[PDB]
């Protein structure tokens, strides 16, 4: 919800609209303010600050291990995780088992496409 | 008797019919291995193909409702945001 | 434990879609549902 | 002697330990996962 | 409703490993587990 309590003597229904040349005029006797008047950053206007990764509870150190390695890629929209083993549920081809093959190793290759 | 079977014998190698306990040659469990191979290989084609034509008739019956699925998802989502500004604005406006 | 009533009505089924029928296809979909969550907090923090 | 029921055991499946791989944990540890990321971005979300 | 009853205990602490702090090790690790179970079924089946 707002917190300001600021009031402006404004009443933009019954008075008239500001030029652009006026609001121009504005924008500087405000940015001329600003100038004048240093900013506060501990300003009871300004919201609480975000906790960090470890001061979160509920971000697990997997979470943020995660979000630190989206934030090391240079496209962290377009960061995308490392797929699994496809070729394991992909189609087993005949093994060619050589001449020189000993037995032990031919029968656990069989047994290995056999499973797969 | 049946665990120490499955234990000195392997798990695959017991579910295979054709490992027998006098066939001690490395060479006929070979062929034999070979021999399951090509058939479950012969299997799991018949498998995959049968599938692929099964998804791709569910595919041409199913693409309509999932077109119309995602655009009324995507409508929601455009109505969400639109509502969360409406709401910003109205407090805003109260505000004012 | 008292101030919260459970609701006791019928649960709503998804409908499963014919590219999701595979274990595989599960797995890749939940990395990248992981993947886009991931992305969508780490979004969510930089605009907040 | 009437009260207390002792516990059977039945040795159909292989004794499996109570690891981080097995498939009822790792369901559970991703429900959990889920959950407090959900929580890290509702709050996110109320914030922003 | 009535010959099972709930055991009411303290859950039992599952140790994680230090693999298992990644979504990509654990997708893999529940992508094993997964794959090991269908095996075992599919073995199982074919032994019976």
């Amino acid at each position: 919800m707002p917190a300001i309590t600021t009031v402006h003597e404004s009443l933009p229904y019954i008075d008239p609209e500001p030029t652009p040349e006026q609001r121009a005029a504005a924008e500087a006797l405000i940015a001329e303010e600003r100038a004048k008047v240093p900013d506060d950053p501990y300003h009871a206007l300004l919201p609480p600050p975000l906790p960090p990764l470890n001061e979160s509870r509920h971000l697990t150190p997997i979470l943020q291990n995660e979000l630190a390695r989206l934030a090391s890629s240079p496209d962290p929209q377009a960061a995308k995780m490392d797929a699994l083993d496809f070729s394991r549920y992909e189609a087993p081809e005949m093994p060619s088992i050589d001449s020189s093959q000993s037995l032990e190793e031919t029968a656990s290759q069989l047994w290995e496409t056999l499973k797969q | 008797i049946w665990n120490r079977r499955e234990e000195n014998l392997n798990a695959l190698r017991l579910g295979l019919g054709y490992y027998d306990s006098d066939s001690e040659d490395g060479e006929d469990d070979v062929a034999n291995i070979r021999a399951t191979l090509e058939a479950a290989l012969d299997r799991l084609m018949a498998s995959a193909e049968k599938g692929n034509k099964l998804e791709k008739k569910l595919n041409l019956h199913l693409g309509g409702y999932k077109n119309r699925a995602e655009m009324l998802r995507k409508k929601l989502g455009e109505a969400h945001a639109a509502l969360e500004k409406a709401r910003n604005a109205l407090a805003g406006f109260q505000v004012l | 434990e008292t101030d919260l009533l459970p609701i006791k009505t019928s649960r709503v089924v998804r409908p499963r879609p014919p590219n999701f029928t595979s274990i595989p296809s599960l797995l890749k979909a939940f990395q990248d549902e992981w993947d886009a969550l991931v992305l969508e907090t780490y979004t969510t923090r930089e605009q907040l």
